[PDB]
RNA sequence: AAGCUUGAGUCUCGUAGAGGGGGGUAGAAUUCCAGGUGUAGCGGUGAAAUGCGUAGAGAUCUGGAGGAAUACCGGUGGCGAAGGCGGCCCCCUGGACGAAGACUGACGCUCAGGUGCGAAAGCGUGGGGAGCAAACAGGAUUAGAUACCCUGGUAGUCCACGCCGUAAACGAUGUCGACUUGGAGGUUGUGCCCUUGAGGCGUGGCUUCCGGAGCUAACGCGUUAAGUCGACCGCCUGGGGA
RNA sequence: GUUUAUUAAAAACACAGCACUGUGCAAACACGAAAGUGGACGUAUACGGUGUGACGCCUGCCCGGUGCCGGAAGGUUAAU
């Protein structure tokens, strides 16, 4: 397996279904092989370039070890709702867990 | 070095213009200002930074 | 270069009957174990214009060791000949 | 796959036809099937309604269910078939009911693979998954214009067609007519893609190849008499006129589009 | 830091000195390796300060 | 025939970048789609038309979409056999390079034919047309202007691809082997340092620019040789005409 | 292949191929006092039409006339 970081914008408005949205995201990719390091979201995040035409997101991270033949298979569960853009995996540059 | 996408790092190379800064008033080895400008063109990417300052 | 976990599959198959594994036998089924791989890669994505290089490297290095085999022994030539994928 | 004949006897040289063995031919399931009557080109105010008709070899009809009546019933396709009545090709469903129905045949061609219908299926192609439940940029196929009924637009070999955007309780697409369109987005689809897409690298090569196919030889305007057509022979080379059909309508650039009914759900033409 | 304002403008400034174009970064380039040889007498770092 | 371990190949370990492959993806400007604010200009030349334009052109802005090329970085840069290849992410994937040991035990080098590979333009089967534009039109400049300017515009460029083998394919260096003299500079392995360094020094690979011997008519080549000297395969012996 | 049954048997017409174009589906188009049909149990690689004539070389100019495509300010102008 491999390290990813997967952190992704969302839209800036849906920081109280967050947490249901990364329940149903976490209950697929743990089936999928993937070990959870850090599981992160912030909240009043602000961008230099708009997405979504806003300068503003909430961020959501995903930091997982998991395995390399289902890495692109994964938008099957950013589809399962699509109401996220670009999950931006990140393989192997930095990794923390829990906060060490 | 420890996360590349710290943007008050980034903004230290850049002009007002948000331009990247030239090697030379730096002191920067190109080996490092080639991997500065990868993190700096990434980080549009990241939308951490304009890809101009003009938009 | 192949995986220990692996090696150690061919070296006991092709090493049966001397404890001296150094003969070209074992250098071509593990040449085999690695071209399998390049070769499969292809699936997914079969098409290809640079990667096939290193496959047709690796169809000069069989070609040369069943050469060395043929001038070295023709029973253990012809019996190796007959427990691969070659020549059709 | 396409093939070219060998010109070895007179008239091979230039025919060329699809051929494709992942698909199989043969007789169809019986109770899909009937011999569906001809016109003649025909009508039933005693006059001819159409041309280029007449003759041909002997052929069938499988009946595909275009328009659908329930919901929630899962399926696995059990055979993919050639069919000479379509360029889209046939594939056979089987609902666990013990119930059957034809499709178009979807271009993976894959037989003995399981599909679901009704808005509980998973977000998977082939799926009986109305627009109101799929992602914006998905690949439909037989896209049924207006909801509820069935299977029109975009059904023809080769098609895929994309979602675009979204426009509140509705979804547009783009067409390779250059239209791009608007639809109630309660349509069901084919949630995928058809196969084919070769039909028009086909050559006829032949002269009488057409006539085993229904068709029959039509005469130019301006070389059957004036009385018939409004060009009419001369006289050698004679024409001296503005060029039209045999009903007066002129042949290039002349529009004749007067329905304006529908105008809102065309949103671009020409694109 | 040429321009560094921002918001409020008034008059030219256009026209500085060093960096873009001669001192020390684009123009004299026929001279070539007059931007490495001559050491201490046209390249002041060394290192322990701005690199 | 038989050794020998040095050539060669295999192995232990890994990194940067436009090397290759398959998919995912975005914006300026522009055009189209759908519309507003507003009025004789736009755009451009030494000077000016045509054209778009009051029927609202240009300017400015909201929503949506297409396509090429991927600005800056970008050049004392990388990767590569040549042509070349850049844009962001992921999966797969070729080749290079080194130290102490391991393994075969001359297994190697080159190579007529043989099998392979385009920057472009073109053609071929089928698409596609924003940007730009041969051809051709309109208007100018002028002796004329077949050119530049300027209002348009097809083929082509793009793509699924196929054929060709094209060129300044010119950084003019066929492929292998080996000996020799210094410096300024960068990178990448690999091994060390009495590391009072904000680092230093050995030793391989790459590698820019000067420079000593020697070779060439001369430029210069200059340890990555055009010096020195073995192995293999092609080429040369006036031009016009070819 | 087709033909003027008894003066033409063909280079014409048809035809593989081609361009240009209409057509978004209750298609365009055709029949026709108008329904209901035919297009089609087809749906843009589907259907309509014109001419030229398979295959290889290819295929320029003139928008004045007339028609078609498109445009709406100014003027002529009917019913009312």
């Amino acid at each position: 397996m491999r390290h990813y970081e997967i952190v992704f914008m969302v839209h800036p408005d849906q920081s109280e279904q967050v947490p249901g949205m990364i329940e149903r995201y976490t209950a697929a990719i743990t089936g999928a092989e993937g070990k959870i390091h850090r599981l992160e979201d912030w909240g009043r995040r602000q961008l230099a370039y708009p997405i979504n035409k806003l300068h503003k997101a909430h961020y959501v991270l995903m930091n997982v070890e998991a395995p390399q033949e289902v890495i692109d298979e994964l938008e099957t569960t950013f589809r399962f709702n699509d109401a996220v853009i670009r999950s931006m995996v990140m393989r192997t540059k930095h990794a923390v867990t829990e906060a060490s | 070095e420890i996360d590349y996408k710290d943007i008050a790092t980034l903004k230290n190379y850049i002009t007002e213009s948000g331009k990247i800064v030239p090697s030379r008033i730096t002191g920067t080895r190109a080996k490092y200002q080639r991997q500065l400008a990868r993190a700096i063109k990434r980080a549009r990417y990241l939308s951490l930074l304009p890809y101009t300052d003009r938009h | 270069s192949l995986s220990t976990e692996a090696t150690a599959k061919i070296v006991s198959e092709f090493g049966r009957d001397a404890n001296d594994t150094g003969s070209t036998e074992v250098q071509v089924a593990l040449l085999t174990a690695q071209i399998n791989h390049l070769q499969g890669h292809f699936a997914e994505h079969k098409k290809d214009h640079h990667s096939r290089r290193g496959l047709l490297r690796m169809v000069s290095q069989r070609r040369k060791l069943l050469d060395y085999l043929k001038r070295k022994d023709v029973a253990r030539y012809t019996q190796l000949i007959e427990r691969l994928g070659l020549r059709r | 796959a396409v093939v070219k004949c060998k010109p070895t006897s007179p008239g091979r040289r230039h025919v060329v036809k699809v051929v494709n063995p992942e698909l199989h031919k043969g007789k169809p399931f019986a109770p899909l099937l009937e011999k569906n009557s001809k016109s003649g080109g025909r009508n039933n105010n005693g006059r001819i309604t159409t041309r280029h008709i007449g003759g041909g070899h002997k052929q069938a009809y499988r009946i595909v269910d275009f328009k659908r009546n329930k919901d929630g019933i899962p399926a696995v396709v059990e055979r993919l078939e050639y069919d000479p009545n379509r360029s889209a090709n046939i594939a056979l469903v089987l609902y666990k009911d013990g119930e059957r129905r034809y499709i178009l045949a979807p271009k993976g061609l894959k037989a003995g693979d399981q599909i679901q219908s009704g808005v509980d299926a998973a977000i998977k192609p082939g799926n009986t998954l109305p627009m109101r439940n799929i992602p914006v940029g998905s690949t439909v196929h037989n896209v049924e214009m207006k909801p509820g009924k069935g299977g029109q637009l975009a059904r023809s070999a080769g098609t895929y067609v994309q979602i675009v955007a979204r426009d509140g309780a509705y979804v547009t697409l783009r067409l390779r007519s250059g239209e791009m369109r608007k639809v109630e987005a309660d349509c069901r689809a084919t949630l995928g893609e058809v196969g084919n897409a070769e039909h028009m690298l086909r050559v006829l090569g032949k002269a009488g190849a057409a006539r085993w196919r229904g068709v029959r030889p039509t005469v130019r305007g301006t070389a059957m008499n004036p009385v018939d057509h409004p060009h009419g022979g001369g006289e050698g080379r004679n024409f001296g006129k503005h060029p039209v059909t045999p009903w007066g309508v002129q042949t290039k650039g002349k529009k004749t589009r007067s329905n304006k009914r529908t105008d809102k759900f065309i949103v671009r033409r020409r694109s | 830091i040429k321009v560094r304002e921002n918001e409020p403008f008034d008059v030219a400034l256009r026209r500085f000195k060093r960096s873009c174009e001669k001192a020390g970064v684009l123009a004299e380039v026929r001279r070539r390796e007059f931007y490495e040889k001559p050491t201490t007498e046209r390249k002041r770092a060394k290192a322990s300060a701005v690199k």
